[PDB]
């Protein structure tokens, strides 16, 4: 990955003004609708039958906040992010066995609930920038799958 | 397939924000060619494929004119959109790979415009929609 | 859509091929397991999840099964399916994305084992059909 | 991409018992049959709106073996795709306006002719092998795209 200096600004805005708190739960909700296969590693959470249990599940809400900060550590080492995930890419395919296009599924769930909260804000160079972010670290998070 | 809960909520958010559909179509395509540059090719015979450009914004007028009629044709998206499937595949040559591409696009672009109107049972409805729409449009490729 | 010709031509070909459908079945998911490992995912519970296992190998004939049953049911598998969608949707949780892997795999096995039968009409016509087939598998899932 | 030797081993061999002549034009038909939107590229190559006139057409079989050849300075080249094939996807994107989906689609066209030349020897290591030299050759193909 080659970044540019306003990307790195772009990525450095998003997250330092993100609340993670709101965002997270959002993402993760939505992702276990679109997408209900996610739901296969969520099996010890409670109640996710529909829509309205798994908004309101607290469970599926701490784990997308959990994800969330997941990529903090890629913002804070953005020219290393294959080897800084490369023990979460471990974790996921031998522990969790999650399926790692999963990955690219909540990734554009995440994209879709900021671009609702930052509206007009989200422009289309923000999306690229942030989009770009995120394909580089679920491309990480792929990569000790074997 | 579309079940009936699918298609009144895409009526029902189509009722809401139809209004806009043009903008929404500027904004869409607009993100489509910055955010993935690799679709300006089938835009090529424009000078000014660049966001919010005259052809990009009358085109997204057209685009997001399509998808209005794919509302009022939704239970059977096959036979209402068979026209522009085959402009898109005979005139056009769009590898269908890029239907997705704006799908996505479009969906980011409703959720910036209508946060609150877009939930989470808006989007997979519209989502299943969309990828609908896109399989209509493949239909006269091959 | 499959059309006539698109249906002729692959019951033309099942004729031809369809007695090799456990062959067919333990080569595809091996092809499918090896370059692809990330499908292993969902296999987690067998212990030898490796290319012709006896496992895999069982597992491919029940599969060829499910492809042997979509041709019979060409003209409408949604409803042909709908069972095999609603096990791979509710009690396996397999991303759909896996099906297009599955599928690749598939036309890679026959090309190798039935180069003749296998032209490039008779390879549209079956990646058409093997496209309905992952979309009627899609079809209980959201 | 990081290759290990039985990897450069089997794109080896099967690039030294490539008949060119017979794979190019028929991967190439293939793919604008199979994926025919392909053809935006090919219009003066003479009337392709037929699979027996796809096939039959001297331009098309023609640039079916170009094409293929464009892959030997990757295999020359194997640490240094992307840079070898920079200047292609540039002209490739500027001057031909090619779709870079299109690359994954030949590509998967040209696997499967391969494969069913080689019959049993195609097993599942060389298909990965095979499939992962071509992946690297796609990925600097669609680079340049700006
Ligand atoms: C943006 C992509 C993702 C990132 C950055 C991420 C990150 C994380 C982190 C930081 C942990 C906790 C580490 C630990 O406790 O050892 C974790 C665990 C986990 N992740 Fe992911 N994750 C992602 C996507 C997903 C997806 C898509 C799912 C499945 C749908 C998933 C399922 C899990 C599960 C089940 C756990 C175990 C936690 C527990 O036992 O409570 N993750 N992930
Ligand atoms: C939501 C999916 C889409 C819809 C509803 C749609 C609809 C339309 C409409 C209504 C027209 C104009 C019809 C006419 O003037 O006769 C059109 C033309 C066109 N579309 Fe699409 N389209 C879609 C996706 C795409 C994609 C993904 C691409 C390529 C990346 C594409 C490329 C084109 C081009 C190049 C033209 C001609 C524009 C011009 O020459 O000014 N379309 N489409
Ligand atoms: C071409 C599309 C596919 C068809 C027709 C198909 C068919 C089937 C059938 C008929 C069964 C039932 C076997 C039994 O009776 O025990 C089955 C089970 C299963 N399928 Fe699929 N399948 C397809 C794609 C996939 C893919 C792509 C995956 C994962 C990557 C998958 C994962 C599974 C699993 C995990 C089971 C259960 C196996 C076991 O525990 O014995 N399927 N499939
Ligand atoms: C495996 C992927 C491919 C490789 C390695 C490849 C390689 C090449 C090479 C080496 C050239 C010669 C350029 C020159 O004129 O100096 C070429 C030209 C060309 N290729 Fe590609 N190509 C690939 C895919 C494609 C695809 C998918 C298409 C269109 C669908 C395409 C269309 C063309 C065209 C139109 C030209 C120029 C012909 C002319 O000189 O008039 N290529 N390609």
């Amino acid at each position: 990955v080659e970044w540019t200096d306003k990307e790195r600004s772009i990525i450095s805005d998003i997250f330092s003004h993100m609340d993670y708190d709101d965002i997270g739960p959002k993402a993760l909700s939505r992702c276990l609708i679109v997408y209900p296969w996610t739901q296969r590693h969520f099996s010890g959470f409670g109640n996710l039958y529909n829509a309205e249990a798994i908004i309101g599940n607290a469970n599926v809400a701490a784990h997308g906040i959990k994800v969330l900060h997941g990529l903090d550590r890629g913002v804070k080492n953005m020219d290393n992010i294959a080897a800084t995930y490369a023990d979460l890419s471990t974790l996921h395919s031998e522990k969790l066995h999650v399926d790692p296009d999963n990955f690219k599924l909540l990734s554009d769930c995440i994209t879709i609930v900021l671009a609702a909260k930052m509206g007009h804000a989200f422009t289309a160079e923000t999306q690229g920038a942030f989009q770009k972010f995120l394909a580089v670290v679920v491309s990480a998070l792929g990569k000790q799958y074997h | 397939s579309l079940s009936d809960k699918d298609k009144a909520a895409v009526r029902a958010l189509w009722s809401k924000i139809g209004k806009s559909a043009d903008a929404i179509g500027n904004d869409a395509l607009s993100r489509m060619i910055v955010v993935y540059p690799q679709t300006k090719t089938y835009f090529s015979h424009w000078p000014d494929v660049t966001p919010g450009s005259p052809h990009i914004k009358a085109h997204g007028k057209k685009v997001m004119g399509g998808i209005a009629l794919a509302v009022s044709k939704i239970d059977d998206l096959k036979t209402g959109l068979m026209e522009l499937s085959e402009q898109h595949a005979y005139k056009l040559r769009v590898d269908p790979a890029n239907f997705k591409i704006l799908n996505h696009c479009i969906l980011v672009v409703i959720s910036t415009m209508f946060p609150k109107e877009f939930t989470p049972e808006a989007h997979v409805s519209l989502d299943k929609f969309l990828s609908g729409v896109a399989l209509a449009l493949a239909e006269r490729y091959r």
